[PDB]
DNA sequence: GCATGCATGCATGCAT
DNA sequence: ATGCATGCATGCATGC
């Protein structure tokens, strides 16, 4: 429908806020959200939900989106319930470390639930982890491991969230030199396990390593794939035409260009990725707006544009996860035999 | 070969 | 206009002290000063500034003018508020053991940041920390970490100082542990964060190497490079043999050496460094003074030039910061 | 065997 | 007479 006219009234601040907070519902987006909110609804005797998209396809909006859909949800029941808080999203290593410390993610969990009336819990069970009456949760350098890891587990029953997010999940397979990626995921299991709390999973293509490891975390988890525009599929154009049009209606300036008909290029350039090309108007907005002009012109694409060394890697890295994901009925059929009365 | 003034 | 004539009527010791106080305004320094003026006055979001460079180039005396200038520029405002600071200024302290002692320079942060006006906040929820049958601020011994670090957060939040300079920054480096290394820029990176209070890190290429650990380090911070002069291009060349004039013009001696035809031997010995070659002529000043000398000749500067290994060792250390810091950054904007 | 720094608990001196 | 605050002794926790 195109933005409105006021934006141009405003500098260039309140432009680029405006075009970084506009969101774009395409039908992969729709279909997964719809997906991932009915497997929250029903975990079904499931520990993991495994949510793998490509780098800047959206997996990271598709958490908020959820996170406060939930909680919106769940605020009328909330107002009676207001012991219990629905959602909880934390990354796997947040400020970046050679390696992931458990502890760290365990005491990053425990202090993501604080509110500023903590009388709802009163106690976690382990001494040097309460906080004297205020909305920061202090928690003791000293404390063991497994100690810290029985009061998040008490504060996870008592609380009952939702699902608890883990986005950026690839991260878990960054182990201190152990070696023990089927031990990690069992901790995690066994955390889901006697919690209760459906755990999602979310990352690039790196953690397929996670997938099919084992068949107790096979069963446990859920396969969920956030797939990526592909221009061999002619729908696919076709949505990727309407993103690009919208987006192009959207941006705050006085003259916009047929960015539409360079269709081709920006697949080239961003491989059918929602999230990449937003990050790329949004440069070439930023930099518009830094000369304060009011046409974007094809120079500004191509100037933040991606590398072309860049896009190779990730048209490779994508197509191997995707052939990793793929399935054939010739796989059906050799499981069908395996078990027997083949057909 | 400019004299440069103290800093 | 070179050194008042009067003064060789004065004894060696004034003489020597003039020599002393005398500053040059090379190009480069000058550079330098202005971007870190500009830097100081707009944080743009950045909590820290870096300006790493080869040792005795001048970061020190960059550092005491610009506190010099800072004082200047805040006495007009510090006439109506006397509980803000200006500056505060501190040198890093190196560790006698493996890791690096954040107790000790919490401490030594705290005392620098020591008021005459100590009624304004006495009281910094402390343990006894406050200055007592003294003017020195006596630290309690037993006070734990976290809480004189709250202690120094509040005292920092109070005075609110306009910008914290870190001196010789590359003993923060000095750590027990490869990966600990990672932990002491962040713990002070969340200082100033809680502080809100502008710090700047100075020290030798030595920091290069704990200054990029990340790209969010570049990203949250601005880099200045305390380039040297090098012989390489013409335009340092000039510049080192207009610096030597100056000093030739300026050094309180009867008759004015001609240290310009020798300013290959100067560049051999100094490496394109304005503070060494400031020491070196004052040596050879002193020297000169004591012997009551009326000019210098070569077998002055080679009597108390550096030894050929040190130029080597020196050499190879700035080359190899000149070349580290040459890494580029070719990706998508 | 030990060193060395830090935290805690108890004893005691002082002030109200 | 008693409560509070600080100084000292000892354990401890890690390192050597
Ligand atoms: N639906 C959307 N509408 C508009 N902009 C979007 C949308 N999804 C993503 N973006 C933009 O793309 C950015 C990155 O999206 P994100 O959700 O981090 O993608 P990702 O595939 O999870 N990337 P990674 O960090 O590699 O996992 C966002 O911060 C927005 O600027
Ligand atoms: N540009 C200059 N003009 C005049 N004198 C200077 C200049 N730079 C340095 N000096 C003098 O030389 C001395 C030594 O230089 P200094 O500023 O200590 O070097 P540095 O590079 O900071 N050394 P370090 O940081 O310990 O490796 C100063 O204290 C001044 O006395
Ligand atoms: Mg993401
Ligand atoms: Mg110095």
């Amino acid at each position: 429908t195109g933005f409105p006219l006021e934006l141009l009234t405003r500098p260039a601040t309140e432009r680029l806020a405006y075009f970084e907070n506009y969101t774009v519902a395409h039908p992969r987006l729709k279909e997964v959200y719809e997906i991932l909110m009915r497997t929250i609804a029903e975990p079904a005797g499931a520990s993991f939900i495994f949510v793998y998209g490509a780098s800047g396809v959206g997996k990271t909006t598709l958490r908020l989106r959820v996170e406060q859909k939930l909680t919106e949800l769940a605020l009328p029941k909330l107002e009676s319930d207001r012991a219990r808080v629905p959602v909880v999203g934390i990354e796997a290593i947040a400020p970046e470390s050679r390696y992931f410390n458990w502890k760290e993610y365990y005491t990053r969990a425990l202090i993501t639930l604080e509110e500023p009336l903590i009388d709802h819990k009163f106690d976690y069970g382990v001494r040097g982890i309460s906080r004297d009456n205020f909305g920061k949760i202090n928690v003791e350098s000293k404390v063991v491991a497994p100690a810290l890891r029985r009061a998040l587990e008490n504060a996870l029953i008592h609380r009952h969230p939702d699902v608890f997010f883990v986005d950026e999940a690839q991260h878990f397979g960054k182990v201190a030199s152990g070696y023990k990626l089927q031990d990690q995921l069992d901790c995690l299991k066994s955390l889901a396990n006697m919690t209760g709390i459906l755990h999602c999973l979310l990352g690039t293509y790196e953690l397929l390593t996670f997938r099919n490891l084992s068949g107790q975390l096979s069963r446990r988890s859920v396969d969920i794939h956030f797939r990526r525009y592909c221009a061999d599929s002619p729908e696919d154009v076709q949505a990727f035409k309407s993103v690009l049009l919208t987006f192009q209606q959207h941006l705050p300036l006085a003259e916009t260009p047929n960015l539409v008909d360079h269709w081709e290029y920006f697949y080239e350039r961003t491989l059918g990725c929602i999230g990449t090309l937003k990050d790329w108007l949004k440069r070439v907005l930023s930099d518009a707006l830094d000369r304060e002009a009011t046409t974007i012109t094809l120079k500004d694409l191509q100037k933040r544009a991606l590398s072309v060394a860049q896009c190779q890697k990730m048209f490779k890295e994508i197509q191997e996860g995707e052939r990793q994901l793929s399935e054939t009925e010739a796989d059906v059929q050799n499981l069908r035999s395996a078990l027997g009365l083949g057909a | 070969l400019v004299v440069y003034e103290e800093f």
